[PDB]
Parts: structure tokens; C-alpha cells; sequence
């Protein structure tokens, strides 16, 4: 319960104004739990029906943490973030832990619930705001703005980063080996020790933070150490069919956007004339030349590809078949920082949508653990569809900003 | 009467400060009604006289209908709206009677003078003052403001609709089951009681509200069926829209189109395909109420569109959650599609049609995707579900698209539905090239300057070709190259651009378009047998594309 505190005075970005976002519609099954949620939070004080007099809104929905649990509120705060006060230099977090994604294991702790006893700054309060739903408009709308710090906002652990290093003191002294990362409502705890042998070393910082007053859920696991790159490969059927030979020159011309040591010349050169695509070229002894020296630069990693703190990150996936997708992150075009592809689905997962969010979330969380921020996606899907489902698959305590795009012949350029 | 509620706080926009308009004389007899209309008003504190130390003002007009026998006051806030704060307006829209489900007994109250009732800030009042104008000019203005919300200001609607709220917000914590509804000053309020039991429940209502400041008049809704609430006929089983007349006129005001864009948005919740985005541009034109204003030939267009939409009859019956919601979808104009949402069959609750631009170019089957993406979220919007969906097109058509189309896409739970004018796709572009065929090593261009540019192949039988093109751009001319390559081809091909423009367009299967010339383009390549479009890299030694360029572009 909150404890009486002096409030820290946060402020807007210079010239911006409040978030003023729609309310997306929701189910009934969505609803009912949204209001539960609010009833009970509202009684515990945290936070205070409001009038119309109060311009400003934001997104609220109901997620669903893993299978057949409790509905935890979600509130879209991507709009607030970005027109809240970037802080003086105590971060979100700390420089960046290195080791994090070198670890045997990560596991991840919604640790959420600790903003909910300091109180917010009286005057940023009316920037909360969020509505309810009502089923075929029939109730006005059940209006909400926060006293306390709100569980999605940057400001939040920005704020309580001095508690939370505190009291996390111990445990760090006690294991000087086990790194913690914390993004938002998330602790990352990676440890180089066996899964079973890990599983305790969490339920301990468990009942610790229980103990100092932090009342966290059960646990979320991930092994960095397993997570690999997914490269640009040439086909078998090489130097044959003209048709062959012109995708092999197509790809070939694309990846020199990449790395421009690769060279056409020696299969243009067997592409001249005016040939049936269908014809069995003859695979040249100067053309070997040309590929097996194409073959080679592909096989290896990237140049002057290297991390900026200061650029945005930006990824794009591309669908690629039976529940095959890939994915690039990247800051300034063609210079990669990470090329991989996700997966896994077939029969029940068999979903558009839901292999897409999914895909969304592991590169989202992989980006945490490596650069420690949120990258910007570009989305293989139509605006108005993704919008009438991703909800009903996430499960993350954070929402990435994306965008939606076409994609080219650039499947066939990744696979 | 002045509801001793509580009053909302209401502020200007940030730096604006409040209205300082100038007045205009209107005539002796219209004057002086005003002032008895001003002095009823200030007999029963909706307004009070002020004096010389108020910088405001706003203009006070007239008008000349009696509507249900009343000349009244109409005052202009347009300039005080600009002013006066933000609100926000909480829901996602009006409500829709199919969302009701059937309560025995039903009973609508109308709020008498509404607005007039609930209070406004006092602080705020400073603003809404205005002046009744003088007889003998040898006398002064009649300077007043508001006490209460007034009629066309920008909160009233917002706050009342707070006031109300929680008005009703204790009797609706005693009596949980009886549903009561709110909308402007009409209020809704139905259970499953019997008359008497229920009609007491009412008289508590009505009572309650009496309390308050709130007047519901003798104009009670008592229970004989047709029950008007929202224009709309609430019938014992089913629900009709009361019909839609807007006013035919050759001399339109400022004002009068004011009102009717207004009766249009109205009417553009109950009905689709309304427009008022001309008749709009008609009041940013123009100021001063009375000074009148001649409709433009998008305008009267508009109109007449709308007033042929206004037509159609609407009708449904009412909801039953412990049934199924189904979504039946069926295909049309070429682009248009129709819709019935229903729970018992032929027992309709939400009749529709779907139309819209899939992009410059379309597919077919990408347009019942759409359709059904609009029907579910319309669907969520009024029973909070997502219907069954009953779709015209096998499944192993749908399963072929998902299956190639690069964009993830999905729809829910659906049905097929054996009916006559099936979606499905008209082409197949081949995967592998085809062993055989003519290969025709096309290109195309053109020159911005001139607007004229070349196009045609280089086969590989020794082939060529070439035409002269006038007012194209450097790429409809790399589109008419495929055209040709198609035309002059035999049952099989295996075309091939350096166009990435064309190469696209032509890949997502398309059936319609807006471009001609890919119109043509498709209707050849379903014509045609074995299709292969492939792709290489321009102004680069590959292959007869190395060759076909020279002829096709400028100075070598």
C-alpha cells in the first residue's frame, strides 16, 4: 500500500500535449474482467472515476498472462511514452548488462505491481486517462484517471529505480554471478546454472522480493545461448536452366546492397543472348570461379555492422510458408545487426495473425536482451486486419510501435 | 427547474480568451418577442441581466419557423465553440436496436427542457453572455448570459449527459435487472416486471429524477407499443426506423444547412453511403445565419443521393443471447457485397451492404476478406461477439490464396454456403517456367519531357516489335510492353520484365482495376494458359533484355 511520499513533478515534452487516443472496441468477455479490475483498484485508491471535462484518453484492454489464468489489464501507454519527458539520466534502466543475452538461462518476472504504492504527481495525473468500453453504447463509458505511478508508463520505473536497486542490494551481493536486467514492468534474471538448478534461484529472488513487499507471479523462461542467425544461402541447382542462372544473378545483384564483394560479370556473361529460360546453360569453369567466391562472402558476418545507442531499431518479417517467417533488425539500411527466422507453427497455430504477434513478441524481447530497447516493426499485414486480433494472442506486459507495409520479391530473397 | 447538481468545471482553450462578437439589429416585432422570450427566461434563472463591466458578447437571431408553435430565441455560439475546451464524447457511436433484447414491459420518458435544467459553472457564465437589442435606439442593450447549459453550445450535450449519470446512478444500483438507457433527453427504461410493479418502479423514476431538478412531463411513453425512442419504432417484436424527411427548399440560410448537416449526421448513423462532405464546405464559406447561401452542383447532388438513400425502408427484430449469431455475406456489382446478420433464419437483425476500395487495383476474394473484417468488428461493437460466418467460396479456394499470398491474412469461423455468384480466382501464374513456350524478353519506357516513349518485345524465336506511344509515363508503357508480349503470344508464354512496378502488380493475382490497361492485361492472362512473369535487373548485361532496351530507349 502506498506510502506517503513527496511527489516527483514530472512534465511533458516541450511543446507536445496529453494523449488523446480511441478507445478500440472490445468483447464482452473483455469488458466484464476490464471492470472487475477497476472496481477493486478504484476502492484500493489507485485510481478515480473522472468527468468529460478531462480531454485526454488512452487504450485499455485485457491480456491474458499464459493458459487459463487471471485477466491482467494491459493499458496502451506507446502514446504517452513518447510525449513524456525523456528523464535527466536515471534510465528506465542501467548501461545496458552486456552478458544478459550470453546466459544459460533467462527468466522473466513481471514485477508490475511495485508502482503501485508510490503516489503520481498530482498534475501529470489527468494524462492517464482511459475509458471503458460499453457494450452497443448503452453506459457513457466508465471513465479512469491513475493516482499512482500506471504499470505501462516509462516514468514509472524510471522513478522507482532507486527502490527497486535497493531492494535488489542483496540479492546482487548474495549472487554476484546471476545478472538482472529490468525493462518497464519486466525483470530479466539470467543465470549460468542448470533449468532445474534455476527454477530455484528465481523462487528465492521470489519470496525476497515477496518479503520487501513485491508481489510477483510464477515465471517466464528463455536460453540466449541457444539463439542463432539465419543466413543468405545459394541453391543447388546452380549454373544450369537460364531461369536458374537469372534468379542466381538476381539474388546475387541484391546482396551487393549487403556486402560488394560479390560480382556479377562471370554469369551475365552466360546469361547473354535471347535463350529459352528453359535451357541447361553450360556451368563454366570461369563461372565456378564467380560462385564459389559468391558462396564464400555469404558465409560470413557483415562489416562496420556495429550497435548505436542514439538510432531507432527497426525490423521487418516476411511470411515465408508453411509456418516459416524471417526477420532483419537494423537502424540504417542494409547495415544488419541481426537476421534470424522464427518458426514454429503447424495445425492449431496454423493462424495468420497469431504466428505474426508471436513472431512480433520474440523479436521484441530478444531486442530487450540484447540492446535493451524496443525495435520499430514493419508489418507484412493490412492495417485494419492485424488490428481485429493481435490482443487476442499477446501476452507481453509491453506493445511495440509498428507500422504496415508490402512486401516485394523479398521472401525470395531471405529463405 | 436549475438542477441543484453539482456543476462541472469548464475552461477555454489554452490562450484563447472568451467570445467578442457585435450584434445586428433585427426588427421591432421580432425585437420585442425576443426580449418577452428573455424575460420568461429570467423569470425562471436560465439566464440573468447583466451590465458594463462584461467584455462579451455573442449574436442573437430568429427564426421565423414555429416548430410544435414556438418562436423562439436562437442564439450563435459558433465563435465561443472555437473557444471553449475540449470534451470528450465517451462512446463509439450511437446504439443500434438490435443490440436490445425483448423486456415485457417498456416505458421511454422525454427530459422537458433538459439542458435547461442541469447548471453551468458560474465562472464560465461570463462567456455566454449575449444582448437582446433595443426598441428606441434612444435605449440600451439588453445584456444577459446563461445560468444553465445553454442550446447550441460546445459541452451541453457532454455535461448533461454526466449530470444524468450520475443522477441515475444510485436508482440504478437498487433495481439491477430493470435496464434504463440514455441518449440526448430520451430516456429508456424496460424490465420484466408486469405493469403494475413495473409502472411503480417508473413513478419511483420519474420521482427521483423530480428530486434532482429533472421534469419528465405527463409526455410518458405508457405502455402502448409503439414506443419512439431515438427515431426508431419499438414494437412488441420488432423495431422499425421512423422515415427520414429532409426539408425540400430553392432558398437555403447559413442556418438552415446548419440543421440539416445536423439531421444528417443523425441520419448517417441509422444509414450508410450519406455524405455531407459538400454541404459542409457550403458553412466554411460563409458567415451570418440568416444571409443566404446557393448549394453548388456537388452539393444539390449530394441531396438528392442521400434523400434516394433516406428511402429505403429499415426494419429488425430484436436480440436472444442464448442463440448463435451468424453473418451471412453474398457478392454483386463488381465491387459491391451484401450482407445479413441473423440469429433465426430469415429473422434479420442487421441488413447491410459492403463496398469499398481494396487499393488502386483489387482482387476478388481480398474483398470478402475485408468484408468480413468490417462485419466481425461491427458485430463486437453491438453484441460484444464475433458472428459464425457463412462465406460463398470453397475452402480450398480461400487455402489456396493464404497458401501464396505474401501478406498474412485470416478469417474466423465461417461456413460454405452453396449459392449462386461465387467468389473465387479467375488466373493461376505458374510457378516453374514452362518447357517450350515462347519466351518473350520484353521492355517498354518513355520521355517525362514528351510524354512519349517505346514498347515491345525480342522472343526468343528471333521475333521483335515496337510501338510508338503518346502520353504515357516512363512506366504504363513497362505495363504495355506485358500487354503486348501477351496479345501477340500463343496458349503459353514466359514473359520477362525488369520492371519491379509491373512485376507487383501483376503478382497479387489482381481481378478489377482502375488502370485500364492492366483491366486488359487481366483479362488476357485468364484468357491465356500458362503464364510465367519473371524477373531480372535492368541497365545490366543479362540477357535479350540487354537488347530489347536499345530499342526502346532514347539517344542509345
Amino acid at each position: 500500500p502506498i506510502s506517503p511520499i513527496e511527489t516527483v513533478p514530472v512534465k511533458l515534452k516541450p511543446g507536445m500535449d496529453g494523449p488523446k487516443v480511441k478507445q478500440w472496441p472490445l468483447t464482452e468477455e473483455k469488458i466484464k474482467a476490464l471492470v472487475e479490475i477497476c472496481t477493486e483498484m478504484e476502492k484500493e485508491g489507485k485510481i478515480s472515476k473522472i468527468g468529460p471535462e478531462n480531454p485526454y484518453n488512452t487504450p485499455v484492454f485485457a491480456i491474458k498472462k499464459k493458459d487459463s489464468t487471471k485477466w491482467r489489464k494491459l493499458v496502451d501507454f506507446r502514446e504517452l511514452n513518447k510525449r513524456t519527458q525523456d528523464f535527466w539520466e536515471v534510465q528506465l534502466g542501467i548501461p545496458h548488462p552486456a552478458g544478459l543475452k550470453k546466459k544459460k538461462s533467462v527468466t522473466v518476472l513481471d514485477v508490475g505491481d511495485a508502482y503501485f504504492s508510490v503516489p503520481l504527481d498530482e498534475d501529470f495525473r489527468k494524462y492517464t486517462a482511459f475509458t471503458i468500453p460499453s457494450i452497443n453504447n448503452e453506459t457513457p463509458g466508465i471513465r479512469y484517471q491513475y493516482n499512482v505511478l500506471p504499470q505501462g508508463w516509462k516514468g514509472s520505473p524510471a522513478i522507482f529505480q532507486s527502490s527497486m536497486t535497493k531492494i535488489l542490494e542483496p540479492f546482487k551481493k548474495q549472487n554476484p554471478d546471476i545478472v538482472i536486467y529490468q525493462y518497464i514492468d519486466d525483470l530479466y534474471v539470467g543465470s549460468d546454472l542448470e533449468i532445474g538448478q534455476h527454477r530455484t534461484k528465481i523462487e528465492e529472488l521470489r519470496q525476497h522480493l515477496l518479503r520487501w513487499g513485491l508481489t510477483t507471479p510464477d515465471g517466464y523462461e528463455l536460453h540466449p545461448d541457444k539463439w542463432t542467425v539465419q543466413p543468405i544461402v545459394l541453391p543447388e541447382k546452380d549454373s544450369w536452366t537460364v531461369n536458374d542462372i537469372q534468379k542466381l544473378v538476381g539474388k546475387l545483384n541484391w546482396a551487393s546492397q549487403i556486402y560488394p564483394g560479390i560480382k556479377v560479370r562471370q554469369l551475365s556473361k552466360l546469361l547473354r543472348g535471347t535463350k529459352a529460360l528453359t535451357e541447361v546453360i553450360p556451368l563454366t569453369e570461369e563461372a565456378e570461379l564467380e560462385l564459389a567466391e559468391n558462396r564464400e562472402i555469404l558465409k560470413e558476418p557483415v562489416h562496420g555492422v556495429y550497435y548505436d545507442p542514439s538510432k531507432d531499431l527497426i525490423a521487418e518479417i516476411q511470411k515465408q510458408g508453411q509456418g516459416q517467417w524471417t526477420y532483419q533488425i537494423y537502424q540504417e539500411p542494409f547495415k544488419n545487426l541481426k537476421t534470424g527466422k522464427y518458426a514454429r507453427m503447424r495445425g492449431a497455430h496454423t493462424n495468420d495473425v497469431k504466428q505474426l504477434t508471436e513472431a512480433v513478441q520474440k523479436i521484441t524481447t530478444e531486442s530487450i536482451v540484447i540492446w535493451g530497447k524496443t525495435p520499430k516493426f514493419k508489418l507484412p499485414i493490412q492495417k485494419e486486419t492485424w488490428e481485429t486480433w493481435w490482443t487476442e494472442y499477446w501476452q507481453a506486459t509491453w506493445i511495440p510501435e509498428w507500422e504496415f507495409v508490402n512486401t516485394p520479391p523479398l521472401v525470395k530473397l531471405w529463405y | 427547474p436549475i438542477s441543484p447538481i453539482e456543476t462541472v468545471p469548464v475552461k477555454l482553450k489554452p490562450g484563447m480568451d472568451g467570445p467578442k462578437v457585435k450584434q445586428w439589429p433585427l426588427t421591432e416585432e421580432k425585437i420585442k418577442a425576443l426580449v418577452e422570450i428573455c424575460t420568461e427566461m429570467e423569470k425562471e434563472g436560465k439566464i440573468s441581466k447583466i451590465g458594463p463591466e462584461n467584455p462579451y458578447n455573442t449574436p442573437v437571431f430568429a427564426i421565423k419557423k414555429k416548430d410544435s408553435t414556438k418562436w423562439r430565441k436562437l442564439v450563435d455560439f459558433r465563435e465561443l465553440n472555437k473557444r471553449t475546451q475540449d470534451f470528450w464524447e465517451v462512446q463509439l457511436g450511437i446504439p443500434h436496436p438490435a443490440g436490445l433484447k425483448k423486456k415485457k414491459s417498456v416505458t421511454v420518458l422525454d427530459v422537458g427542457d433538459a439542458y435547461f435544467s442541469v447548471p453551468l459553472d458560474e465562472d464560465f457564465r461570463k462567456y455566454t453572455a449575449f444582448t437582446i437589442p433595443s426598441i428606441n435606439n434612444e435605449t440600451p442593450g439588453i445584456r444577459y448570459q446563461y445560468n444553465v447549459l445553454p442550446q447550441g453550445w460546445k459541452g451541453s450535450p457532454a455535461i448533461f449527459q454526466s449530470s444524468m449519470t450520475k443522477i441515475l446512478e444510485p436508482f440504478k444500483k437498487q433495481n439491477p435487472d430493470i435496464v434504463i438507457y440514455q441518449y440526448i433527453d430520451d430516456l429508456y427504461v424496460g424490465s420484466d416486471l408486469e405493469i403494475g410493479q413495473h409502472r411503480t418502479k417508473i413513478e419511483e423514476l420519474r420521482q427521483h429524477l423530480l428530486r434532482w431538478g429533472l421534469t419528465t412531463p405527463d409526455k410518458k411513453h405508457q405502455k402502448e407499443p409503439p414506443f419512439l425512442w431515438m427515431g426508431y419504432e419499438l414494437h412488441p417484436d420488432k423495431w422499425t426506423v421512423q422515415p427520414i424527411v429532409l426539408p425540400e427548399k430553392d432558398s437555403w440560410t447559413v442556418n438552415d444547412i446548419q440543421k440539416l448537416v445536423g439531421k444528417l449526421n443523425w441520419a448517417s448513423q441509422i444509414y450508410p453511403g450519406i455524405k455531407v462532405r459538400q454541404l459542409s464546405k457550403l458553412l466554411r464559406g460563409t458567415k451570418a445565419l440568416t444571409e443566404v447561401i446557393p448549394l453548388t452542383e456537388e452539393a444539390e447532388l449530394e441531396l438528392a443521393e442521400n434523400r434516394e438513400i433516406l428511402k429505403e425502408p429499415v426494419h429488425g427484430v430484436y436480440y436472444d443471447p442464448s442463440k448463435d449469431l451468424i453473418a451471412e455475406i453474398q457478392k454483386q456489382g463488381q465491387g459491391q457485397w451484401t450482407y445479413q446478420i441473423y440469429q433465426e433464419p430469415f429473422k434479420n437483425l442487421k441488413t447491410g451492404k459492403y463496398a469499398r476500395m481494396r487499393g488502386a487495383h483489387t482482387n476478388d476474394v481480398k474483398q470478402l476478406t475485408e468484408a468480413v473484417q468490417k462485419i466481425t468488428t461491427e458485430s463486437i461493437v453491438i453484441w460484444g461477439k464475433t458472428p459464425k460466418f457463412k462465406l460463398p467460396i470453397q475452402k480450398e479456394t480461400w487455402e489456396t490464396w493464404w497458401t501464396e499470398y505474401w501478406q498474412a491474412t485470416w478469417i474466423p469461423e465461417w461456413e460454405f454456403v452453396n449459392t449462386p455468384p461465387l467468389v473465387k480466382l479467375w488466373y493461376q501464374l505458374e510457378k516453374e517456367p514452362i518447357v517450350g513456350a515462347e519466351t518473350f524478353y520484353v521492355d517498354g519506357a518513355a520521355n517525362r519531357e514528351t510524354k512519349l516513349g517505346k514498347a515491345g518485345y525480342v522472343t526468343n524465336k528471333g521475333r521483335q516489335k515496337v510501338v510508338p506511344l503518346t502520353n504515357t509515363t516512363n512506366q504504363k508503357t513497362e505495363l504495355q510492353a506485358i500487354y503486348l508480349a501477351l496479345q501477340d503470344s500463343g496458349l503459353e508464354v514466359n514473359i520477362v520484365t525488369d520492371s519491379q512496378y509491373a512485376l507487383g502488380i501483376i503478382q497479387a493475382q489482381p481481378d478489377k482495376s482502375e488502370s485500364e490497361l492492366v483491366n486488359q492485361i487481366i483479362e488476357q492472362l485468364i484468357k491465356k494458359e500458362k503464364v510465367y512473369l519473371a524477373w531480372v535487373p535492368a541497365h545490366k548485361g543479362i540477357g535479350g533484355n540487354e537488347q530489347v532496351d536499345k530499342l526502346v530507349s532514347a539517344g542509345i
